[PDB]
Parts: structure tokens; sequence; C-alpha cells
């Protein structure tokens, strides 16, 4: 559940979701749960080619399984607590 | 009769092992788990053709049929 | 409601299934359990007819339902 | 929820995950679902197995031939 | 134990191979048992144009390969 | 458990890592663990083949997921 | 989180990139969605009224505007060498 909690630091900020599909949607990340899923608020396309064909629509799903990255900003996370955090881990 | 029952009779036998994808082995049955981890001495593998020797440890995860002899 | 608790309560209704590479599976839901596998009667086979057919749940990609099911 | 004892020595076609039909005689099971089947042919065109043991894990589909 | 062995250079710079014919190295930040990973100043290659973000997390069932390059 | 066995007792060996792509990974193999992830050392990654063309070589340990995982032999 | 959906007509994208247009009636933890009276964009045809659809083939669901309905591998191996 390390991820989880890093996730649920992020809410309200902005994210650029990147899933297998090469689709690449920024937005507002709005909530996250166990599984990794998120939903994000008032979305944008970066990408011209990498957006999906979706109407006027602000808040979407996406699931977790189907992420391949999600972009972030160096001063959204203490990347010291990030350490810690991962040498406390346990299999 | 059980199917985990031929499988363990197969053991020191030739057997054949195919994966869900297109690619098999035939090698001596040395033993196995209750995953179906097999391991296999001496395996000729398929798909196109390499010859293994000694043991090796075949994972579970991806076999779909055993075939005694193979 | 809850997809699993709703399928559960539509047994002896006939229901559309599409597998995963496409094939379509019609006839009466007698079965369901937690992992949506299912055992249909009076099944229909399309890419066929059979007495009682198995799916495994995470072969389902869709299931029309009746029409009447509230 | 599925008996396989009414299958039991007759001719029973199974699909696998991973895109492989297989139809041979039931001879025994578990309930893990795992099959012994004999005069198995399987299919990708298609070549006859003997006697097999099938894992119930990558089955999805069991029905009558 | 392997894992661990992970554990064991973190903040130093990593090489994944990724599903799909894609490369990153980066700083290794975070990691899990699934393989998730957080990266950052990290550069994405892909088979050949170039890609760069300050931070970035990966998720673990695309991840091929982690070695140091 | 054999297959737990014949682990612990090729830990420190050369063993071949075959991969569900075909990529095989050759090398002495640090640490194994019950989902079958792999960490190797001076390993040497190629297609298919031992004899085929070397694709990578590596200076330090590397890491392989145990679900990607479709063989550990041993050489 | 499928919660602030539930009622209210949605498209959803789907694994194999098809679209479809339907209403959110339930959902569980697998997200697996029991949705009415839904539309393939891609076939153009009304698929049913009451279904069903497995979580793993969606990737994406989003919630339509009310006021805007805008709505309507092997190879791989050579490459490592030549590098």
């Amino acid at each position: 559940m390390l991820f989880f909690s890093f996730f649920k630091t992020l809410v309200d900020q902005e994210v650029v979701v990147e899933l297998k599909n090469d689709i690449e949607i920024k937005g507002t990340l709005q909530s996250v749960d166990q599984f990794l899923n998120l939903k994000l608020d008032n979305i944008s396309s970066t990408d011209e080619k990498k957006y999906p064909h979706l109407g006027s629509v602000r808040n979407i799903f996406i699931r977790g399984s189907t992420v391949r990255y999600v972009y972030l900003n160096k001063n959204m996370v203490d990347t010291n607590l990030l350490q810690d955090a991962t040498r406390r881990e346990v299999m | 009769i059980l199917p985990l029952e031929v499988i363990d009779k197969t053991i020191n036998q030739k057997v054949l092992i195919v994966l869900q994808s297109n690619r098999e082995f035939e090698g001596t049955l040395v033993g196995f788990d209750d995953f179906v981890n097999v391991i296999l001495e001496d395996a000729v593998e398929w798909l196109k053709v390499m010859q293994h020797h000694g043991r090796m440890l075949l994972s579970g995860n991806n076999i779909a049929i055993l075939v005694p002899g193979g | 409601m809850l997809p699993l608790y709703l399928l559960t309560n539509a047994k002896g209704q006939q229901m559309q299934i599409e597998l995963k590479n496409g094939e379509i599976i019609q006839g009466i839901l007698t079965n369901v359990d937690n992992w949506m596998n299912l055992t249909l009667s009076n099944v229909t086979e399309y890419s066929v007819k059979l007495n009682e057919i198995y799916i495994r749940g995470t072969f389902i990609k869709f299931i029309k339902l009746q029409d009447n099911i509230i | 929820i599925l008996d396989l004892a009414k299958y039991k020595d007759s001719k029973i076609r199974v699909k696998l995950m991973g895109g492989k039909l297989v139809i041979g005689v039931l001879k025994g099971y578990d309930q893990l679902m795992n099959l012994v089947l004999d005069d198995t042919v399987e299919y990708m065109n298609a070549r006859k197995l003997g006697l097999t043991v099938i894992r119930g894990t990558i089955l999805v589909s069991l029905s009558s031939a | 134990t392997p894992l661990d062995l992970l554990k064991l250079n973190l903040d130093e710079r990593v090489y994944i191979k990724l599903r799909g014919a894609r490369t990153l190295v980066g700083t290794l930040q975070a990691f899990d048992s699934h393989s998730n990973i957080v990266l950052s100043d990290a550069v994405e290659t892909i088979y050949e144009s170039e890609r760069r973000s300050e931070m970035v997390f990966i998720r673990g069932d695309t991840v091929t390969l982690i070695s140091t390059p | 458990s054999v297959t737990t066995e014949f682990l612990s007792d090729i830990i420190g060996k050369t063993v071949n890592v075959k991969l569900a792509s075909g990529l095989l990974y050759s090398g002495r193999l640090e640490s194994i663990d019950g989902f079958m992830n792999v960490a190797l050392s001076s390993a040497t990654e190629h297609y298919e083949s031992n004899n085929n063309k070397l694709l990578n070589k590596f200076n330090s340990d590397v890491f392989l997921r145990g679900t990607q995982v479709m063989y550990i032999s041993e050489q | 989180t499928l919660k602030d959906y539930l009622n209210k007509r949605v498209v959803i994208i789907l694994v194999d990139g098809e679209s479809l247009i339907a209403s959110l009636n339930g959902f569980d933890k697998n997200t697996n969605l029991f949705l009415t009276n839904v539309f393939n964009r891609i076939s153009k045809e009304f698929i049913s009224k009451a279904q069903l659809l497995r979580g793993s083939e969606i990737a994406l669901v989003g919630l339509i505007d009310a006021e805007n309905d805008d709505s309507l591998i092997e190879n791989e191996h050579v490459i490592w060498e030549k590098v």
C-alpha cells in the first residue's frame, strides 16, 4: 500500500496520464483506489493525436491496469520520504 | 482417477509440455508441485528447436497441457 | 445494484454472452459463482446447439441480459 | 457449478486460454477442474495427442461434442 | 530477497526495459513488489525518439527488466 | 518441495532464465523468491539461444519479474 | 469513485479501442459495470437495453456532459540487435 498512499498525497494536483494505447490525458488528480484506479477532473489534451474521441467530457475514471506512466512535478513529491518508505518495504 | 496422479505417475518418463503460447517442451519429468511448476531433464524446446542439458524449472503459469510420452 | 448480485438473481433468464474471441453463446442461466463463471442450459453457440455449457468468467466481454430485468 | 460426472467417458470440447481447442474423452477430473482426456485432438490445424492432462487454471469453456 | 537487492540502489541511476520497445533511465526513487516504480530525472527511449520528465511513476505490469546503465 | 529444493541448490550457479518475450538472460543467480522473481549478476541477454547475437551485457545485478519468467535452467 | 457517475449517461472506452454509449447503473471493485441502453459508436448500432460489461475490457469511463453531448511484437528482438 505504498503507492496507494503516495497517490493520495497527490489529490488536487495536475498530473499527466499515459495509457498502453499511448493515449495521453492531462488533468486534476481527483481520487485514487487500492488497485490504483484514478479519476481525473477538468481533463485536457497535451497531444492532438494522443487524445481520444471524447466529447466535452470533464471527468473520467481510468483503470489502474491500463496505465503506463503518470507524469509528475518534482515539486509534488518529497523523494526523501519516498526512499525511506521504499526501504521499509516487506514482501 | 485424478489428473494430479497421472502427472505424478509420469515422473521419470518422457513428458510433453504444451504452453498456452505456441511453444512446447519434451523431456523427462523429474518432479512437480501443487502449482504445476514442472522440473524437466534434457529438455527439447520447440516453437524452432533447442536442446537443453540438465534440469530445467518450467514455469507453471503457462502450462496448458501435459502429455505422457509426447 | 451490484453486477454479481444482479447476475445471480437472473437465474432462469435467457441471455447472450460474448467471449473474448468474438464468439456468441446463447441460452438460459442455470448457475453463477463469485468469479462470474456460469453454466447455461438450452445453449446455442455462434462464431451449434448444446444441452449445457460452462464459461470461465475471465473469458467474458459482455452479457446481453433480458430487457425485462427489473 | 458444473458436475463433470455427467460428462465422464463422453467426448467433450474444451477451449483453453491461449487460443487452443482440445477435443477428447473425459476420463477423470478434480475440483480445480483439471481434466484427464483420452483420444485427445488439439487444434491451433490439428494433431492427435494421446492421453493428456489439461490445466483448469487455463480452462475457459467446456461443452459436449 | 530480490526486492531487497533492488533497495540496494535507490537514489542511484537505473536502467528499466519496458514492454513495447521502451527504455527509461532515471534515478530510482521508490518501488514496490508489484514492480511499479518512481523515477526522477528520467529519460525515455522509444523505438528512436527521446522524452524527458523530472518525475514519473511507472506501472509495474509494463516493467520487463531493471538493471543499472 | 522438489521445486524449492532445485532452487536453494542452484543459487550461486550459472543459469539461463527465459522470459515470455523469448528473451534469455544468462548469469549467476543471486537470489529468487516465491513468485519466481530472479536477481542475476554479470548477465548477458540474448534472444532465444545463448549462441545468438549478444543483445546486452549488464555490469550490475539484473532484476527479472517472476510473472514474466518461463523457465530457469542451469548450465 | 464511480458513484458520481451512476445513473448518468457516460462514454466508455474499451481496451480494444472500441467506444460505447450507455447509462451506468451499477459497478463493482472489479470495475465491471451494469449499464443500460448501450450503443456501440463504431458499429453505430444499439447493442442492448441492459448489459453487464466486464471490467478488464474497459480502459476509461467518461461522464457525458448533460449540457453538451458531443459524443456522436516479434520483430522487437531484431531492434535490440540493431542496437
